[PDB]
């Protein structure tokens, strides 16, 4: 009889181990969630600004929030992160771009401005945006560009080709230093249509 | 690049953006979820504590059988 007792006394304290280590990595892992929704609700929620055109107050919203982003990707280890949050980071960022990329592209003419406020910006976060990363090639099927990618190359490429319809072809400098501004955040796709 | 490009098979095919608002939502209830992991395991922790504590107490209730069954087996034997 002691030596049953001992036996399930023996199991239950290996189970009481096992879940105490399985508790702490959950803690571990859910006090990492819930820092990294804090840190996303911080970023959603920042503050005004005081630029009186609709376009300039844009350009200064998206420049924060590439400068949060950027921010935290630079807080943020790359080998503590994993791929799943860094995904979901890419999605929202690329999500939370498209709608002021639409709402900016309308009111910005890229012969007056060949490089925009938030270009810096794109270009630090071009990493995270997957620019950078080298593509995933299937053996049959064609794969579908990145969410951010194909709404860069949809709205860029669609006012870069609107902006060379328009422009005059014996001044080609401002729209060569559009190119050339442009040409870290522009696709390979994007590139090609608009030579 | 060109040739990537112009490519109608390395042209992707596109689709729209993502919603924040439930990207948030799916980050929220994954750290409820490892919340309620969590939590179930630390009550499978003290359920296997109180076993063990139950356990001991029966490893001491029969040692104090086995020594009381020892004392009269002397007893006997003595008298």
């Amino acid at each position: 009889e002691w030596q049953s007792l001992q036996e399930r006394k023996a199991y239950i304290d290996l189970q009481l181990q096992q879940e105490r280590q399985e508790l702490e990595e959950l803690e571990a892992s859910l006090q990492g969630n819930r820092s990294v929704t804090t840190a996303c609700e911080t970023a959603l929620r920042p503050p005004e600004s005081g630029e009186l055109d609709q376009k300039k107050d844009l350009e200064y919203r998206l420049e924060r929030i590439i400068a949060g982003l950027a921010s935290a990707t630079t807080s943020l280890i790359v080998g503590t992160m994993l791929p799943q949050v860094r995904d979901e980071l890419g999605a929202l960022a690329v999500a939370a771009i498209h709608p002021l990329f639409n709402q900016f592209r309308q009111l910005w003419d890229p012969l007056e401005e060949p490089k925009p406020s938030f270009v810096d910006g794109m270009k630090e976060i071009r990493s995270l945006l997957g620019l950078d990363q080298k593509p995933k090639k299937k053996t049959y099927r064609k794969p579908s560009a990145t969410p951010y990618e194909t709404m860069m190359y949809e709205l860029w490429l669609r006012t870069v080709a609107a902006s060379v319809r328009e422009w005059d072809v014996r001044e080609p400098e401002p729209l060569i230093a559009v190119l050339e501004a442009w040409d870290a955040l522009l696709p390979g796709f994007v590139r090609a249509q608009l030579l | 690049d060109l040739y990537e490009g112009r490519g109608p098979d390395d042209i992707p095919r596109m689709k729209p953006l993502p919603k924040l608002g439930d990207v948030l939502q799916r980050i929220r209830e994954a750290i409820q979820g490892l919340e309620g992991e969590v939590v179930r395991k630390r009550s499978r922790i003290e359920g296997l504590e109180k076993e063990k504590a139950e356990i001991l107490v029966r490893e001491k209730e029969v040692q104090e059988i086995l020594n009381q069954a020892g004392q009269k087996y002397q007893e006997v034997v003595g008298g």
